[PDB]
């Protein structure tokens, strides 16, 4: 109560008209941080749900995503990370997402991407944006909030969701639950892999990832993971795909990426996956016109 | 106990495409 109260409807209304004070954004970080810490690091969710991939500060595309998927609380949402960096409006993006998290804490969920770590967003845009528009102290407050984000989700005991992918260290879900917060993302280990690894159609088993961190994993790794944990699908993000979604290993894994025409280097669509109450899945594809 | 099913395996559209003005 030491910073006073936010007027969250005012903040949301101003964000959708696309001008927050430093204390407003700080309040968004601190209150959402408390909510993240009150919920498990491995979320256990129920459908119906809309699942979204990377945003990377493309705020107008986020607004399009809500327009076509339904603004909260009309739909429930799970985002898979990478809200900031590269795009021009990381601040508006993460502020709107944190506002919805504060207002709908049981119907709106944000996972950690590899860019929700100071070691990464120091370099790829967010630090510079905070410093230009506000100050470094605000960026550090964001870091404190990011360090408490959940790292994976299981929807109805059948869909395993994370930003990056599998880990040769992941033997039990309890290993995920035992990760203590706040934490940064180290450059090796379970947490790293969940935020950084990729599927690869050419690899047999595990390979070294070209990013210089983590791993690649092949189709039999996916099949054995689903088998061992009695799951049906892995849903992850992290890699741009041409249609906004892309299947791997006979639809046992899907990659979602929600930023169209990604950072001006690609001509991709963005997509979100709609999961109804029976776990029937379909995709909504966002294509900007030329 | 629920099972993941993709909509085109049930004779429905797998995708909807929203083309928007940039
Ligand atoms: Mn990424
Ligand atoms: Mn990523």
């Amino acid at each position: 109560g030491h910073m006073g109260s936010l007027n969250l409807d005012s903040i949301i209304g101003r964000l959708l008209e696309v001008q927050l004070t430093e204390n407003e954004i700080r309040g968004l970080c601190l209150k959402s941080r408390e909510i993240f810490l009150s919920q498990p690091i491995l979320l256990e969710l129920e459908a119906p749900l809309k699942i979204c991939g990377d945003i990377h500060g493309q705020y107008y595309d986020l607004l399009r995503l809500f327009e076509y998927g339904g603004f909260p609380p009309e739909s429930n949402y799970l985002f898979l990370g990478d809200y900031v960096d590269r795009g021009k409006q990381s601040l508006e993006t993460i502020c709107l997402l944190l506002a919805y998290k504060i207002k709908y804490p049981e119907n709106f969920f944000l996972l950690r991407g590899n860019h929700e770590c100071a070691s990464i967003n120091r370099i790829y845009g967010f630090y510079d944006e905070c410093k230009r528009r506000y100050n470094i102290k605000l960026w550090k407050t964001f870091t404190d909030c990011f360090n408490c984000l959940p790292i994976a989700a299981i929807v109805d005991e059948k869909i395993f969701c994370c930003h990056g992918g599998l880990s040769p260290d992941l033997q039990s879900m309890e290993q995920i639950r035992r990760i203590m917060r706040p934490t940064d993302v180290p450059d090796q280990g379970l947490l790293c892999d969940l935020l950084w690894s990729d599927p690869d159609k050419d690899v047999q088993g595990w390979g070294e990832n070209d990013r210089g961190v983590s791993f690649t994993f092949g189709a039999e790794v996916v099949a054995k993971f689903l088998h061992k944990h009695d799951l049906d699908l892995i849903c992850r993000a992290h890699q741009v795909v041409e249609d906004g979604y892309e299947f791997f290993a006979k639809r046992q894994l899907v990659t979602l990426f929600s930023a169209p025409n990604y950072c001006g280097e690609f001509d991709n669509a963005g997509a979100m996956m709609s999961v109804d109450e029976t776990l029937m899945c379909s995709f909504q594809i966002l294509k900007p016109a030329d | 106990k629920k099972r993941v099913v993709f909509a085109d395996s049930k004779g429905l559209s797998l995708t909807a495409i929203h083309v928007f003005s940039d």
